């Protein structure tokens, strides 16, 4: 499966997946080929938060579906 | 060019309905001065209901990041209870010139929906999420059932 992160850039990120990988994972491959430092990211998923320590499968995220990244800095 | 940016945000807008946003004009049609308005994240304190934001994206736009502020008044540290401002940095200070309207409300969707003393707008509403999960879910729930209507 291919699930579409949604950015605060414009530039639209692909993830390659199955139910099994990890928000740790997640994390490392959005730091791959966008560069967004892992406090930045605050990933949101339908009524929930990704938490980093934790599976795809926790979340009911399913094939293709849209992961949103929010850039939370400390300051403005 | 300003002209030659929002009028590809209002059409964008117009033909997706499960995008959630109105991009409603404040004089007539214009190219710049918005309600942009998103509907409440479910299952939580924010749920079910028209957020209004006032925004001027500056004379400079694409480069210049919005002017973010709330007629609809929201319970939360990062968006203003008494003002109408709201603290996200590369949404308001430091800019990636190829973000749409479309994309910036649903970025207050997704900060509303899970709750974090973060990034502070209002100084005591930080402070009180802090200290508090009983008078915040009074509060924010009620103030959502008014002003998001």
């Amino acid at each position: 499966m291919q699930i579409f992160v949604k950015t605060l850039t414009g530039k639209t990120i692909t993830l390659e997946v199955e139910p099994s990988d990890t928000i740790e994972n997640v994390k490392a491959k959005i730091q791959d080929k966008e560069g967004i430092p892992p406090d930045q990211q605050r990933l949101i998923f339908a009524g929930k938060q990704l938490e980093d320590g934790r599976t795809l499968s926790d979340y009911n995220i399913q094939k293709e579906s849209t992961l949103h990244l929010v850039l939370r800095l400390r300051g403005g | 060019s300003r002209a030659k940016r929002i009028m590809k945000e209002i059409q964008a807008v117009k033909d997706d309905p499960a995008a959630h946003i109105t991009l409603e004009f404040v004089s007539e049609s214009d190219i710049h001065h918005l309600k942009g308005t998103f509907l409440g994240p479910p299952g939580t304190p924010y749920e079910g209901g028209k957020f209004v934001v006032d925004i001027e994206v500056p004379m400079e736009y694409p480069f210049k990041p919005p002017k973010m502020q709330f007629d609809t008044k929201v319970y939360h540290p990062n968006i203003s209870s008494v003002t109408g401002a709201i603290c996200l940095d590369i949404l308001k200070n430091a800019w990636s010139p190829v973000i749409t309207l479309k994309s910036a409300l649903i970025s207050l969707q997704a900060l509303l929906q899970s709750p974090e003393p973060n990034d502070p707008q209002d100084a005591e509403v930080a402070q009180h999420y802090l200290r508090d999960r009983e008078s915040f879910n009074k509060t924010a729930a009620l103030w959502t059932r008014l002003y998001a209507s």
